[PDB]
RNA sequence: AGAACUGGCGAUGCGGGAUGAACCGAACGUAGAGUUAAGGUGCCGGAAUACACGCUCAUCAGAACAAAAGGUGUUAGUUCAUCUAGACAGCCGGACGGUGGCCAUGGAAGUCGGAAUCCGCUAAGGAGUGUGUAACAACUCACCGGCCGAAUGAACUA
RNA sequence: AGCGAAACCACAGCCAAGGGAACGGGCUUGGCAGAAUCAGCGG
RNA sequence: GCAGUCAAGCGGCGACAUUGCUAUCAUACCGAAGCAGAAUUCGGUAAGCGUCUACUGAU
RNA sequence: GGCAUUGCCGCGAAGCUACCAUCCGCUGGAUUAUGGCUGAACGCCUCUAAGUCAGAAUCCAUGCUAGAACGCGGUGAU
């Protein structure tokens, strides 16, 4: 796991073009803050945000 | 690794010795460079993060935080010094004819078998009308221009199981030594609070011997940046009630703490870990300089304090807590 | 590569590519052998040193030709273009021997390492290793010619205006000094007068515009009166997918008068029909009127303080080109007057604020004030949000008073009834 | 982008306001510069350099002076 | 590698080269008195930090090889010219006419290219040594006039 | 706790340079540093 | 290497140029490039960090 | 559950312990190359020969480590 600034720990290969848009439209999965927020375009292609 | 502490060699005494000083003030009054106290342990803090900027802007934050006992100083004497081509050296020293038990303890291995006949001829010689006594002082005043005061641990309010103390050598940087002096003098036997000699915020250095793992560690050690997060006192009750939960306890963990007694007397949150380990002594600077920047310039958040128990797991913070959730037992009615 | 080149590395003369690879071969390479060290050890440092040269020899060789541009199989305007600006021939011919030259010695590196595998004398490898280095130098030293020009070409077509044939383009043409001069200064962005001399645009000039919203860009034409520079304006002219114009004046500029500007124009007949050509002019009536002998043209007379009638013929040729419930809003928010950043008076955005007070993002974050509560002399908050290991999120609500005083009771209830026994 | 984008510049602007200044000061400090790394493998590279120019500069000169 | 000749070591002390087989003096009984050689004279080291000429500041001077060159580094000389008809430099001024000397170019009037450089006149001048011109123009480089007051300008040699 | 060898030993060790086949360990020029005394890098 | 206009000295040779194939990779105070800007290479500087003797713990 | 020189299923603080967890990790000068001023030498000129400003991640200062086990100083005891 890892530690999170909240004050608690956190846990449950795919790869974009140069702006971070995956080959897909329906994205499912444990999209956490590492993507959710990283990668705003990925995003919003990614439907299960945490 | 790093050459610059090897040989891995054991350091000469526990106590660490303080080698730089800030150089001197022009206007403000005397103030006293460094404290000395005793690490207590270390617990968690979470606050509000205020640091412009920050990415984690008004977002919670975790960080681990040293607890450090600092007992209120109390000067016993003042050490002149003047500048030589061989460097500074301790032309005359002076007492207070008043030196506790547990600094005279400190002068034997034997106290038992010591017959405890010190500081007699010299109290004596000082107990008369000054005359004799001044000489000592006109002359550091005449020669001296930096001048050390030297200060010792309140032992007896502290939990430990030690009644010697330890004399250290603080040094001043008000101008007009004349003044240093005067205001030494002026505060022989008395003691100094905590929040006088740091206040919050402060980017203050720490400097201890580390744990011994064991030749690795046991020596000494310094790191700048070890801000003060908030000074606490034994009698002012509350200390652990945050200034967002102000919830009623202390930062005494429940069952007190691992291999220490229960903290109950004047205290300071220190940011990050510190070197050392519970029942060491610990001195605190400074760092000699300024640390502009706007990590210094924020202030202090803090939130909540973790207080549970470090015997096995913990589920409770304070025994208040423990009995309406627990409920009663079968010790209990 | 595209139309344009503006990263081609630059040529480095014979002899500073030569001095360059001699300082990387004998810095890089290791320099200290004795006769008293082993002799494998010195025939591979032997081979190293001269491997390392061919290798770095060959490279930059390579790294030069590929820079260059294929004028052959850019583009067959800018084939013709550049055979203008350069000899297409010469080029070929010098790009060719800069092959042929690397080719050899990539050749003599390779037969100097096989012969040098098998050695017989510290000093025999020491003369094969002399004799290699300077058969590589003479080869490079006798490009000093090829090298001077492909520097020069490099130099030449590191900042030409270079466009793509497909893009929509304007082509301007004429008498040198015709006025057409400030045409594209107005029209597109561009440093250029009608200073009365011949040739006051010497290169080919190239500038963007809009209009309806699709870009566009106009091409000046040099001078036309073979000429170099006629030639050259020729071979992009005829090539470019773009409208062809001309332009005229009666006695001022130009030099030439009416009837010898249309005898010029007429001789552009073979080809300048094609681009829907029109015709701008800064007994004579008939000449003028010859023009309309066209199968389309358009003659109108203007000057160069006309700003106007440019604009109408701009708007013109793009047109030619080309042809070929209710909402609901808080009014409140639009009564006020729209952003003014000219206005000293107008709303100062938080960033100028910062700025002035705070700078950069330095600043810190605050919301005094911020939020829309009734009462001002509260608006500072120490939230407790914990008590008792409870959250008080849970507990604040308006007058609980009221809710906390039916359940008062309930102690004196449990107290009196006797749930103890 | 332009054909003469720097020359057009130069044109409209010109240099420096100390430009030409500062150019003469720096061929003047020539003379000083050579003596000086004259006697600062390199020196193998330097001394060759120089006798070349000496020999080359010679050669036209008295090649020439038979107009006279 | 083969090999003709003469000296030391071979079997050779001792003084000196701080350090040593290939060096210099010197070959030998134990001793007292004085003078030398190599080698030395600021100290370790026993002997003058002696006398006179100048040389050199090395960013590791000085106490068998790359040695052909560079220095607007320095200390002294040979040769060729100018030179009180006014040395060099420093300044002011002249620096011209046919001329835009012949050829194409959009243009080239001396300085983007090809080749002659005709020639009047003056104290003095190239159809031009460069900056510079789109094409002119202007400054100017060698060449000359005025102020200045004497020895100077160039190549080599130790 | 008590008994109790052997290998080896001209003598043996603080280093840098010179020392010719280079062996420097006992010659010269300089710099080091403690009677006594556990324990070893993977030398 | 072959022949040569090649020529300071100089007992018939001769360094000098030209005519035929066959101690940094980044970390830069600094300057150049036809460097509009980023980027770029070049001469620039630094090896700083990048890419039986001895004690490592001791009396 | 009387035994596994040391038991299995479910747990376990502490010793140990790592982003497998946490905090922290310097502020002033002299200079190399280089860009200038004054100023000659060589009546000119020039960055340098007299001095000087800016300027190296270089060097030294700041700080940290151990402290000559025969470097030193001050003090309570006879």
């Amino acid at each position: 796991s890892w530690r999170r600034r909240d004050g608690v720990f956190l846990y449950f290969g795919v790869i974009a073009n140069p702006k971070g848009e995956m080959k897909g439209s329906a994205i499912t999965g444990p999209v956490g803050k590492e993507c959710a927020d990283l990668w705003p375009r990925v995003a919003s292609n990614s439907g299960v945000v945490v | 690794g790093h050459l610059g502490f090897l040989p891995r060699k054991r350091a000469a005494s526990i106590r660490a010795r303080v080698k730089a000083f800030p150089k001197d003030d022009r206007s403000k009054p005397v103030a006293l460079t460094s404290f000395l106290g005793y690490k207590a342990g270390m617990t968690t803090i979470v606050r509000d993060l205020d640091r412009p900027g920050s990415k984690f802007h008004k977002r919670e934050v975790v960080e681990a935080v040293t607890v450090v006992d600092t007992p209120p100083v109390v000067v016993v004497g003042v050490v002149g010094y003047v500048e030589t081509p061989r460097g500074l050296r301790s032309l005359t020293t002076v007492w207070a004819e008043h030196l506790s038990d547990e600094v005279k303890r400190r002068f034997y291995k034997n106290w038992y078998k010591s017959k405890k006949k010190a500081f007699t001829k010299y109290s004596a010689k000082y107990a008369q009308d000054g005359a004799g006594i001044e000489r000592e002082l006109a002359r550091i005043k005449k020669y001296a221009s930096v001048v050390r005061v030297l200060v010792h641990t309140q032992i007896r309010k502290t939990p430990l199981a030690q009644k010697k103390a330890h004399l250290a050598e603080i040094q001043l940087n008000g101008g007009s030594i004349s003044e240093k002096v005067d205001w030494a003098r002026e505060h022989f036997e008395k003691t100094v609070a905590v929040d006088s000699v740091f206040e919050q915020n402060e980017m203050i250095d720490a400097i201890a011997v580390t744990k011994g793992h064991g030749q690795r560690g046991y020596h000494s050690r310094t790191s700048i940046n070890h801000k003060i997060y908030r000074v606490g006192k034994g009698d002012d009750e509350a200390n652990g009630a945050t200034s967002f939960d102000r919830t009623k306890k202390t930062i005494t963990p429940m069952g007190g703490f691992v291999h220490y007694g229960e903290i109950k007397n004047d205290f300071i949150m220190v940011k990050g870990c510190i070197p050392g380990n519970r029942k060491r002594i610990v001195t605190l600077r400074k760092s000699l300089y300024t640390n502009t920047s706007r990590k210094a310039l924020e202030e202090v958040s803090l939130k909540w304090i973790d207080t549970a128990s470090k015997f096995g797991k913990g589920r409770f913070q304070t025994p208040a807590e423990k009995h309406a959730f627990m409920g009663t037992l079968k010790k209990d009615l | 590569m595209q139309l344009s080149w503006k990263d081609i590395p630059t040529v480095a003369p014979a002899n500073d590519l030569l001095d360059i690879v001699l300082n990387r071969t004998q810095r890089k390479t290791p320099t200290v052998i004795r006769p008293g060290f082993k002799i494998t050890r010195i025939r591979a440092f032997y081979m190293r040193k001269v491997k390392y040269t061919g290798e770095g020899f060959v490279e930059k060789f390579e790294d030069i030709l590929k820079g260059f541009p294929n004028i052959n199989d850019v583009h067959p305007f800018h084939r013709d273009l550049m055979d203008t600006l350069y000899e297409k021939n010469h080029y070929k011919i010098s790009l060719a021997a800069i092959s042929r030259a690397k080719s050899l010695v990539e050749q003599v590196a390779r037969d100097y390492v096989r012969l040098l595998k098998f050695g017989q004398s510290l000093f025999q490898c020491k003369q094969l290793k002399r004799a290699a280095l300077g058969r590589m130098a003479t080869i490079v030293k006798k490009l000093r010619d090829p090298l001077a020009y492909l520097e020069q070409v490099r130099q030449h077509i590191g900042r030409l205006p270079s466009i793509d044939p497909n893009t929509r383009t304007l082509l301007i043409c004429g008498y040198p000094n015709v006025g057409k001069s400030s045409f594209l200064r107005c029209i597109t962005k561009s440093d250029v007068d009608v200073q009365p001399y011949a040739f006051t645009t010497k290169s080919l000039y190239v500038g963007h515009f809009d209009y309806k919203y699709l870009r566009f860009q106009a091409i000046d034409t040099p001078g036309i009166l073979m000429n170099n520079i006629e030639m050259q304006s020729i071979y992009a002219i005829a090539h470019l997918r773009s409208c062809v114009l001309y332009f005229m004046d009666l006695s001022e500029q130009c030099g030439f008068t009416i009837e010898a500007q249309v005898k010029l124009f007429h001789s552009i007949k073979p080809l300048f029909a094609n681009k829907s050509v029109m015709v701008v002019i800064n007994e004579r009536a008939q000449l003028l009127e010859s023009v309309k002998e066209v199968p389309g043209v358009e003659i109108m007379t203007s000057s160069c303080q006309l700003e106007e009638n440019v604009m109408e013929v701009r708007n013109k040729a793009c047109e030619k080109l080309l042809a070929s419930r209710t909402p609901f809003i808080p009014e409140s928010v639009k009564n006020l007057k729209k952003y003014d950043p000219e206005d000293p008076n107008r709303r100062k955005l938080a960033r100028d604020i910062e700025a002035e007070n705070g700078g950069a993002g330095v600043f810190n974050v605050n919301l005094k004030d911020k939020y829309l509560l009734e009462d001002d002399e509260w608006k500072n908050d120490i939230m407790p949000e914990i008590l008792d290991g409870k959250n008080v999120y849970d507990f604040l609500d308006p007058e609980i008073a009221a809710k906390l005083q039916a359940l008062e009771e309930e102690e004196e209830k449990l107290e009196n009834e006797g749930f103890y026994n | 982008p332009q054909n003469d984008y720097i020359e057009r510049h130069i044109k409209q602007h010109g240099k420096r306001l100390d430009h030409e200044e500062r150019k003469r000061k720096r061929e003047a400090r020539e003379s000083h510069k050579i003596s000086e790394r004259a006697q600062k493998w390199k020196g193998k590279q330097f001394a060759k350099k120089r006798y070349a120019e000496k020999v080359s500069m010679r050669k036209k000169i008295k090649a020439h002076e038979q107009s006279k």
